[PDB]
């Protein structure tokens, strides 16, 4: 069976560079082997097929090279559609058989984080329930820190936290910080606040509100 | 139009099995191949097997355990994978793809998103959410909605029907107590909002659901 190295497994690249992936095939494939771009919960997409023939709808962006065990994925000039994963598959030998896949990063301008609050709807009170959610979006680097504050005292229990990966929108990252209580608990406080620490600023963004 | 269709998710009991279906839309041949393509959780692309469904002859992987028998059925032109005896090491999207006879996959399947577990469905809560009055814009504005308590896995979120797609995030699922939980975050000009309305989508295809909810300002 057909062994398919894909190295690096993660690739770095400033905006308008030229990339090229790697793909080491364990023995000679000929001219046999496919590229596959896949995108965030999303579904794989041919870019290039046998070796360096181009797809159309595909842009001339994209190209390929290589034969028998080497072979070269190139994207001239990177941009921010092209941050996905990167898979190669041959077709030389049965079974057909997948790379390991390599991850497209950009090094893009430092970008401070938009930090939004919103209060716990009036349909979720009902419910007796009571979620207050923080958003800090399109920042750069993706290291960030968030802080809750409840009244001026800070507050961790009840937080759930998650990251989006790098946007294929803007080579940004963006980060969703959710905190959860009971109606009874929300509704004998007064200040929310939301904390956001990141290296564009040595001041942090602060979103909050009352809930009278 | 969308060449193969593959339902969004499906939920099965430890040790149960399911049948994954395919159909397919588009030129149809003799010659056309139906790949299966398994792919966990923040993995890559594994190879299943494959079918021809002109004879009804399939081809398993030998290096992985045996979890599917494949068939077709011709006079709905539809595809069948049947994953037996399933446990955790199971859960995971599997893709549906056509191949031409030439090697490579020309076309992908939307996916099969199947988890395993013991759990029961359980569909989400969607609350809107809208800036409090006394929060300050500049030339954007953002709005977003909450997508709480659901089970299992996944769950579709569109902005005004899928005409709002840029300036979208959705932010991964959080699970606690066989619960999952997620946010979607939109951002438009300020001065569009609310005079223009602003609604998001959730689908859920576990529970067959979909709902929309609009973003108005706190009165």
């Amino acid at each position: 069976d057909i062994l398919l190295t894909q190295s690096p497994a993660i690739l770095s690249v400033s905006p308008g560079e030229r990339v090229s992936f790697s793909c080491r095939a364990s023995q000679s494939i000929g001219t046999d082997i496919h590229w596959y771009q896949q995108r965030t919960n999303g579904s794989p997409r041919l870019l290039i097929k046998y070796a360096s023939e181009s797809i159309s709808g595909i842009p001339s962006r994209f190209s390929g090279s290589g034969s028998g065990t080497d072979f070269t994925l190139s994207i001239n000039s990177v941009e921010s559609e092209d941050i996905a994963n990167y898979y190669c598959q041959q077709s030389n030998r049965w079974p057909f058989t997948f790379g390991s896949g390599t991850k497209l990063e950009i090094k893009r301008a430092d970008a401070a984080p938009t930090v939004s609050i919103f209060p716990p709807s009036s349909e979720q009170l009902t419910s007796g329930g009571a979620s207050v959610v923080c958003f800090l979006n399109n920042f750069y680097p993706k290291d960030i820190n968030v802080k809750w504050k409840i009244d001026g005292s800070e507050r961790q229990n009840g937080v759930l936290n998650s990251w989006t990966d790098q946007d294929s929108k803007d080579s940004t990252y963006s980060m969703s910080s959710t905190l959860t209580l009971t109606k009874d608990e929300y509704e004998r406080h007064n200040s929310y606040t939301c904390e956001a620490t990141h290296k564009t600023s040595t001041s942090p963004i602060v979103k909050s509100f009352n809930r009278n | 139009q969308v060449q193969l269709q593959q339902p969004g998710a499906e939920l099965v009991k430890p040790g149960a099995s399911v049948k994954l279906s395919c159909k397919a839309s588009g030129y149809t041949f003799t010659s056309d191949w139906i790949h299966w393509v398994k792919q966990r959780p923040g993995h890559g692309l594994e190879w299943i097997g494959e079918i021809i469904p002109s004879y009804g002859r399939a081809n398993y992987n030998e290096k992985i355990q045996k979890k599917a028998t494949l068939t077709a059925d011709k006079s709905s032109s539809t595809a069948f994978m049947q994953l037996s005896s399933l446990t955790s090491e199971d859960s995971a999207v599997y893709y549906c793809a056509r191949e031409r006879g030439d090697g490579y996959f020309a076309v992908w399947g939307a996916g099969t998103t199947v988890t395993v577990s013991s759990a029961k469905t359980t569909p989400p809560s969607v609350y809107p959410l809208a800036p409090g009055s006394a929060a300050q814009t500049n030339s954007m504005v953002t709005l977003g909605c909450l997508v709480k308590g659901y089970f299992p896995e996944p769950v579709t979120v569109t902005w005004n029907s899928g005409s709002l797609s840029s300036g979208v995030h959705t932010f991964p699922a959080v699970l606690q107590s066989d619960l999952y939980t997620l946010s979607s975050s939109v951002t438009v000009p300020s001065s569009s909002w609310p005079s223009e309305t602003v609604t998001c989508n959730v689908a859920h295809p576990a529970s067959s659901t979909k709902v929309d909810k609009k973003i108005v300002p706190r009165d």
